[PDB]
């Protein structure tokens, strides 16, 4: 335990990590403060990213420098991420018109995204039921990796570079003198440090009643669910393949040979885990109307975990001025592990520059009290 | 006859085919049976290209008439059937009942009939059972039993034979798990391929122990047995695990008791190192480097509660006695409403368990309002102290790690213990490194292993190394079945 | 360096005569330990001719100067000393101080010191102890313990460290039970040939377990050591048991690691059914028949509460945990005003019994005006699961029976199952026919390994066994210390 | 469990199957009720009887007829009865006058005891410290036997000639019609019986209680006790060896070698068994005063026992009148192992004759009423 530190991230998942990671080979010292383990939490019950089909120019900015980082960081350390794509069904007009137009800002940002046919879809994805399908969005730059392999792969890193990460270490409060930070109150003593940054997305509410930050920044933890099938073929379901038709269902197989995969179905906010019957009848059913041969496949296990939502689906990320060198990153709404590696850069730079190169503006947390929704 | 023919069967003859071989079976039997009496025992390959069987942890996944993975344990044979090996991953690429009932138990051993019977006196219940037979653990062992002073198989007749119309019994049936809605509990179910919600007041959870698995070097091989499978196959079907048998494990007496019975020639080995074979076992290697020859290796080191339908239905645990235990309030309650009765509540002999359904089915038929007498079974059970489970020391410096299976799917002992080696004692973390607890088991015939594991290495007591709970379906069901 | 010198010894050296051979000895050194050292285990010979040494049960009585009838064990090693061999019924042919006190302890292990260190913060008692040493069990070990997360005889020399003037310890001192005057305790103690009576307010018995018995052929031979035996040889005296060793029983890891430390070689063998030799052990079989070379065998298959101190203070028993312990009230009383301490309570590591000891001096100091806190010992001891113990399945069948010793005295296991064939299964009738638990050791060794017998021979559960209880003198003592 | 029996016999110690023996053998008719097993009781506590050195007629005569049966049935049943004598050791004019007085009716009646000289009686026993021992009485025809094999043999032949043993069978109370006995009610139901005889001698209150006897035979429990030491070379001390001066001392070898004894320290009424300290430190002080040896000698064990004594150490043995057919042989006060063979004779012909040879008359039921003690 340390007793000074220049910087201390709050949260050890992926979010903390990344920007521990970032901070570190950058020059600076920092260290994260995590309550269990590196990686517990959403970051542990999480899906396997990684996609750039976002409908605003920010976010498709931030995940196409994103996915570079994924590039980059996946050979040099070693994690692997599979660049097999993101596949949305398309089923009507409606639907059609939307994503003409989603691709086309995509496009414009440096996402080659195509509008594809049917049997252009079937033939990535062989078991795909073709037959009420007009379209599909598809990226072939997007991937899939798995979350506790890189979390510890830029932990393992962000502690070479000189990082400290700090286990079974939970913030309780703040100390706080005039607007200075002067210490993070912890279960194991106090540390000095004049800036923090709250990255425990869920849990972003009680760090900022700790700091006493009186700006409303809405994040409230909600019940997403996922399930698992037995392990098949390798490469039999390559890209995560969604479809918000059939109830926001994405599905995709991991590395093991699963098939892994949830839909939109959440619970109203809590922070209670543990699946529900009613999630393993609308996934089985959503499933096999995506892919018929899913019937004879044996579910193994369900699970639950936390989407940190704001009222806009965006994070907050950005520096909280009315505490001396309060941050947030927080809020990621389903969406947080893919961007990671980016917000990691961002807030790096805000830190470091006092600004980005990417449009890290759009996260603004005053966004919500401004009555500003993206 | 065939060549492990226990008996002249005398059902109605059938023939099979299995990798082309033309092989006899009778019908009504199940096809690793079928296979095992006519002296075949390896059935699949694991991913990695492991030999396996039917006898011990793992699927059987077999390709049954050019449909792919079908799992082998839960087909009848079938004249005319063509039956053939095939991966592990090679699968096959081709009206919703609603019943109410007052109570709902999970399980069909002495424990279940036992509050089966106690609660028919008045109100209306499910017994369910995935197993096929309404015994339990005791329907394997046809030995005379303490407590009914009478032959173990001959009881479970007598006990079936009382049930009456109030009971529903639902045979070949899985139960995926409790949920509780206030005002009920959803026990889903499935039967065949049909999928039955059972809503009831109550809960009764009479689930069972299952067989410790034993840590020695090819102990996944075809040819190994667990305890249940052996008994299985020799007293529910009457067929031989082999020639001659290897026996191991502190529960042996049980087996050998069994082997003596059916007159199948033994040796009693105390502390197995290894097994070898091609196809099957052939040897069985000691600590002390001594070879025996043999056909089979039957395990008996104990049986434990299962805890994953207890810990599904938002139970907890306590380590005592040498395993884990729900931890239950004054009246066998897991949680309220919830009961808890049998092997599942803890290791002891089958009458207990049967006096503990029915001090559970009393306590339920008291909250309707009825007048039992739950007490009189209280004081009955008082005289049967819980037996005890010795902790293994696994000798991990004189093992080939990389050899001895620690679960069903991919997963060395060496996996496990390089993770915990590197730092990581977190069954969590080291069910997420490894793939140890999420193959088609959930961990129920290793996680315990995986904890001794980490306690051995760590120093760590095990009443401090908590378990990863149990989820969504407590049993494997396919997925299909579960639409619309 | 002696044969079996573990250390070269630097005391006063010393040289002794063996059957008119010369050996050397050191001063200070017990009889059987110097003839160990040099290679000499047989020390005497049964009435009807069975060849014994020292490390097991049964007594050794030797000529040592031209007289006849002494215990070998209680007899120091001394210059110029003349010891034979001889029949075990030759005998020899050729100012009592009273102290009064608050407690008495009976028994200076982990929990006898644990009671006089809580105690002497106030009152005075008399540790008593009749073994030489002030450790326990614990002083035998040598290996680091949990709890007091330091090594096992460091711990002790602490622990007895801090003991007051308020403390009278009393080494190599026998306790020959306990009378209550209602007014006080009669402790009547032996040490050297003087008798003391202790007049003691409260007493605590911390009275520990023994080591059981196993039961295989040849049990009673020289060169078979006890637990016990084979580790104060080894850490106290430092003296091997052989130079190659077999090992057996279900607490084999115990010894092991002492034979590790030391670097003594070994072999384990699980599951023994016999020993051979002329004059000692050469070989060990096993259930298997497979032969084992060897110097010596160690068996360690766990200890059990010594009950006879606690029947003769009038404690009652029961059977829990594969053994005998004491009905206590919610105080840790026997009856009033005898508290009972440590592994006499239950079996559970050193630092528990250590606990318990300072608990139930604690409320003793609390019956006394004192303002002491039980409780924090209460909720330590908690952190802590009394061990269970597995009961034996002899393999009477299996063995010669004739061959395998029940009892020190006569006593084969043959005579005492004729007469349980025979139809007699009252232990009181057995004591008397055949002459078990008759013996210089009062059945210590002997009684609950006689009842497991008639238990397996009749079906009638061990929890229904009830025990013959310890009488007057619980430790031997001759007579005329006793006058006037 | 019979339901009818012409005889039952109540207690089945030494003297209870000793009756039943007699009886049976006669072609009668009997079975004894035990509450424990055949020869628990004070027949299980036992020193090792036996002798004929008694101080009148009628008790002489008695035991000279006892040991004839000793004699004939220890080899004609094969259990073994040494006769090794009894050795009474004197110390002053006034025992030798006593002694001279008591050896004279002792022969009359054909009991050749000798007073001896001291040199002599440490021929037999040579470890007796003989230094103030004025004379010894001494009869060779004394001896020792093992009570419990005694019983035990005894037993299977009462059995083998047709009586019936019952072991865990209480007796509770009577069935009296008129002054008939018409039952005996037990803890396993009743059993018709018109004859009823108490041999329960330390419990034949408890016996005459239930059968509503009122004529006054008082006999009392009292705690006696013994000593056993290690084994010791065979016929070390081969008979049983008396000091009166001594605290009234008896020692003698067991058959496995053990030297077994006991004092008259004796415990008021009780049913207590439990040795006690006391009893430890005096049998010490007086075993070494009369032989010396045995103070290297280890005590093993010590243990309790019932006298059941009456005010004049004499038995009640006889018919009670006003009960029809009662009859009992009770009160033996510690000597009434040695007289069990020849109280079966009498009884016996009691029941059977209605008088007998020797003479029973001295053990009148009735004498303590009558106020005439012997
Ligand atoms: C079922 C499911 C599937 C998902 N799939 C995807 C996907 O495919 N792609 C994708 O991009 N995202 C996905 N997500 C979302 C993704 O998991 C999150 O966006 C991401 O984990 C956010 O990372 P984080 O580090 O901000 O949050 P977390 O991983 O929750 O990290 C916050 C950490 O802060 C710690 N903490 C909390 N309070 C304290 C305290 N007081 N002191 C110290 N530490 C504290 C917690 O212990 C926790 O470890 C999925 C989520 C779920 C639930
Ligand atoms: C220490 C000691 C040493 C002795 N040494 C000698 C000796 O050297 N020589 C000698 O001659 N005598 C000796 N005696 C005395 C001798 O033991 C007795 O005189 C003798 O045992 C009397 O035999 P019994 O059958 O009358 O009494 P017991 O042996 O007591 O038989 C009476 C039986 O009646 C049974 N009973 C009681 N109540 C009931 C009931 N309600 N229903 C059914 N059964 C019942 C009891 O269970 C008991 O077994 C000694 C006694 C003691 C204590
Ligand atoms: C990428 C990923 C893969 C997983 N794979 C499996 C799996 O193959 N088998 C399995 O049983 N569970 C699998 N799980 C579920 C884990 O058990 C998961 O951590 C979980 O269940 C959360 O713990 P809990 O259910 O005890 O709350 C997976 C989870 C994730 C996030
Ligand atoms: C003839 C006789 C011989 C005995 N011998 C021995 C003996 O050699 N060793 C021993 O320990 N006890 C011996 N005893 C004592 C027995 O243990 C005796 O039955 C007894 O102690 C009574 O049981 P209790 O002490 O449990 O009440 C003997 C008793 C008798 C009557
Ligand atoms: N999810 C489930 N669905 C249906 N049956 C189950 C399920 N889980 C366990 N069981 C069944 O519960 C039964 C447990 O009975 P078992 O005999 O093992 O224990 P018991 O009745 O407590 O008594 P004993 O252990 O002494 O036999 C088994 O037959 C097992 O197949
Ligand atoms: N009658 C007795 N007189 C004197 N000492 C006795 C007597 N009976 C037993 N003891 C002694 O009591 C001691 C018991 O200590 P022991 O170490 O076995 O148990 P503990 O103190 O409860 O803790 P642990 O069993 O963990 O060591 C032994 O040293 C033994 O010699
Ligand atoms: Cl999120
Ligand atoms: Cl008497
Ligand atoms: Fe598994
Ligand atoms: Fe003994």
């Amino acid at each position: 335990l340390p007793e000074k530190s220049e910087i201390v991230v709050i949260g050890g998942g992926i979010v903390g990590v990344t920007i521990a990671h970032e901070l570190a080979k950058r020059g600076e010292e920092v260290t994260v403060i995590e309550k269990r383990f590196i990686g517990s939490g959403s970051t542990f019950r999480c899906g396997t990213g990684i996609r750039q089909q976002f409908n605003d120019e920010a976010n498709v900015r931030v995940m196409k420098r994103s996915v570079e980082l994924w590039k980059k960081y996946s050979e040099e350390y070693g994690f692997s991420f599979k660049q097999t794509g993101y596949l949305f069904l398309l089923y009507d007009d409606e639907e059609v018109k939307t994503f003409k137009r989603n691709i086309e800002i995509q496009n414009k940002f440096g996402v080659p995204t195509k509008l594809i046919t049917p049997e252009e879809a079937k033939e990535i994805v062989p078991l795909l039921d073709i037959s009420e399908v007009i379209a599909a969005s598809w990226n072939p730059t997007d991937g899939k990796a798995d979350p506790f392999e890189a979390t510890t792969a830029f932990a393992v890193k962000a502690k070479e570079y000189g990082a400290k990460l700090l286990e079974y270490t939970e913030v309780k409060g703040f100390l706080i003198e005039n607007n200075e930070i002067k210490g993070v109150k912890t279960n194991k003593g106090i540390i000095k440090t004049g800036i923090v940054v709250n990255a425990t997305n869920a849990w972003a509410n009680l760090i900022n009643a700790m700091a006493g930050i009186k700006t409303k920044i809405p994040i409230e933890p909600y019940k997403h669910q996922a399930v698992i099938t037995q392990p098949i073929k390798r490469g039999t379901i390559n890209p995560m393949v969604i479809s918000f038709k059939y109830g926001h269902a994405y599905l995709t197989q991991t590395f093991h040979g699963g098939i892994i995969g949830g839909i939109g179905y959440e619970i109203g906010p809590t922070y209670d885990l543990t699946p529900t019957y009613e999630f393993l009848r609308e996934v089985s059913y959503y499933f096999t109307k995506i892919i018929p041969a899913l019937k004879n496949l044996l579910i193994l296990r369900t699970w639950a975990g936390y989407y940190a939502k704001t009222p806009d689906s965006n994070p907050a990320i950005g520096r909280i001025e009315e505490l001396n060198d309060y941050y947030i990153a927080a809020g990621f709404s389903g969406h947080g592990f893919m961007m990671a590696p980016a917000v990691g850069e961002m807030v790096a730079e805000l830190i470091t520059k006092g600004k980005t190169k990417l449009p890290v503006e759009w996260y603004d947390p005053y966004r919500f009290e401004r009555g500003e929704l993206r | 006859m065939r060549p492990l023919d226990l008996t002249e069967k005398r059902g109605k003859k059938v023939t099979i085919y299995f990798e082309g071989k033309e092989l006899e079976a009778y019908e009504g039997e199940k096809l690793p049976v079928a296979l095992l009496a006519n002296e075949i025992y390896w059935l699949t390959t694991s991913n990695e290209g492991r030999k396996r069987g039917a006898f011990t942890f793992g699927p059987v996944p077999m390709t049954v008439n050019g449909v792919k993975g079908l799992e082998a344990r839960r087909i009848k044979v079938k004249d005319g059937m063509k039956i053939e090996r095939q991966g592990y991953y090679d699968f096959h690429e081709e009206e919703i009942e609603r019943v109410v009932v007052d109570v709902a138990i999970i399980g069909g051993g002495p424990a279940g009939i036992g509050a089966a019977l106690e609660l028919q006196q008045y109100l209306t219940v499910a017994l369910i059972e995935e197993r096929g037979w309404l015994g339990g653990d005791m329907w394997l062992k046809g030995i005379k039993q303490e407590g009914f002073n009478k032959d173990s198989r001959k009881v479970v007749e007598e006990l079936v034979g009382k049930l009456n119309e109030n009971t529903k019994i639902y045979l070949e049936t899985s139960a995926l798990g409790v949920f509780d809605k206030g005002e009920y509990f959803l026990v889903p179910v499935v039967r065949g391929d049909k999928l039955i919600e059972i809503l009831a007041k109550r809960v009764v959870l009479a689930t069972g122990a299952i067989d410790s698995t034993m840590l020695f070097e090819n102990n996944d091989m075809p040819g190994v047995f667990r305890r249940d499978f052996a008994l299985e196959v020799m007293n529910v079907w009457e067929v031989a695990p082999g020639r001659k048998v290897a026996v191991t494990g502190s529960k042996a007496d049980e087996v050998i008791q069994e082997l003596e019975r059916w007159g199948i020639d033994y040796v009693h080995i105390p502390n197995v190192k290894r097994v070898e074979g091609n196809e099957k076992v052939e040897r069985v290697i000691d600590m002390n480097n001594h070879e025996y020859k043999v056909d089979a290796l039957i395990f008996a080191d104990g049986r434990r509660p299962d805890i994953n339908p207890i810990t599904q239905a938002g139970g907890k645990l306590r380590f005592r006695r040498g395993y884990y235990s729900p931890v239950l309030d004054e009246y066998h309650r897991i949680k309220d409403g919830i009961y808890v009765a049998g092997s599942a509540v803890s290791i002891k002999p089958h009458y207990a368990n049967y006096l503990e359904g029915k001090l559970v089915g009393a306590y339920i038929l008291k909250e309707f309002g009825y007048d039992a007498q739950p007490c009189i079974y209280e004081e009955k059970l008082r005289e049967y102290e819980p037996e005890s489970l010795s902790i293994p020391r696994i000798p991990l410096d004189k093992f080939n790690l990389e050899d001895v299976q620690i679960c069903g799917c991919d997963v060395s002992l060496k996996k496990v213990d390089e993770v915990i080696r590197k730092g990581i004692t977190d069954l969590q973390i080291i069910k997420r490194l490894t793939h140890l607890a999420m193959g088609f088991c959930q961990g129920r015939y290793c996680l315990f292993n995986g904890a001794v594991v980490v306690s051995q290495r760590t120093g760590k007591k095990l009443s401090e190394i908590d378990l990863p709970v149990a989820r969504s379906p407590i049993k494997n069901v396919k997925m299909g079945i579960l639409a619309r």
